[PDB]
C-alpha cells in the first residue's frame, strides 16, 4: 500500500516449519508470536515464567517481531492461543503452532531473520529434545 | 483420531499412567513392557516426542509427559 503492511499470518519462509492450524486438537511444545517487538518483549519474560519454557528467543522478520519458545509442559495447540490472543488490545498477534523447532530456528538465523535475545547459550540443541 | 499404533498407544499410557513423580525412565519402559525391544522402544519415543506427548525432562533416558488425554 502506502505504509508498513501488515500480515495477518507468518512468512512463506517459516510456514513450511509451521502446523499452520492453531485448533488442532494435539499436544504440542514449539509455539512461535508474530508480534510487535514491544508486545514480544513482554511476553518473553512473562512466558517464560508462566510456563517455564525451556528457550524463548526475539527474532527480527521483516516489518515485526517473532518470538519463538518451546513449552517443556505438554499442552494443547489452543490452550496457548487463548492465552496470546488475550494480549491483543493494544497490537495484534500471530501465534501458530511449530512444526520443526529445530528447523524453524535454522531459518530464523538467516540474512532477514536475525538474533536479537535468547535463553539457551546458542539456540536449541539436542539437549531440549530426545535423541 | 487415534494415528498412533497399538503398541505405542501402551507405551504412551504407562508413562502417563505411571505413579511415579519421575515419570518412566527408558530402562522402566522396557522393564515394564519385556516383549519391547530396545530398537522398537527407541522408535516409539521418538514418535511419541514428535507427536509432542512426551519428553526428556532433564536426561534422554528421562521421560516426562503432561497431556495425553
Amino acid at each position: 500500500g502506502s505504509k508498513v503492511e501488515d500480515p495477518k499470518d507468518f512468512p512463506s519462509e517459516l510456514l513450511s516449519f509451521l502446523s499452520h492450524a492453531v485448533f488442532s486438537n494435539r499436544t504440542l511444545a514449539c509455539f512461535a508470536i508474530y508480534t510487535t517487538k514491544e508486545k514480544a518483549a513482554l511476553l518473553y519474560k512473562k512466558i517464560m515464567e508462566k510456563y517455564s519454557v525451556t528457550f524463548i528467543s526475539r527474532h527480527n522478520s521483516y516489518n515485526h517481531n517473532i518470538l519463538f519458545f518451546l513449552t517443556p509442559h505438554r499442552h494443547r495447540v489452543s490452550a496457548i492461543n487463548n492465552y496470546a490472543q488475550k494480549l491483543c488490545t493494544f497490537s495484534f498477534l500471530i501465534c501458530k503452532g511449530v512444526n520443526k523447532e529445530y528447523l524453524m530456528y535454522s531459518a530464523l538465523t538467516r540474512d532477514p531473520f536475525s538474533v536479537i535475545e535468547e535463553s539457551l547459550p546458542g539456540g536449541l540443541k539436542e539437549h531440549d529434545f530426545n535423541p | 483420531a487415534n494415528g498412533l499404533t497399538v503398541a505405542q498407544n501402551q507405551v504412551l499410557n504407562l508413562i502417563k499412567a505411571c505413579p511415579r513423580p519421575e515419570g518412566l525412565n527408558f530402562q522402566d519402559l522396557k522393564n515394564q513392557l519385556k516383549h519391547m525391544s530396545v530398537s522398537s522402544i527407541k522408535q516409539a519415543v521418538d514418535f511419541l516426542s514428535n507427536e509432542g506427548h512426551i519428553y526428556s525432562t532433564v536426561d534422554d533416558d528421562h521421560f516426562k509427559s503432561t497431556d495425553a488425554e
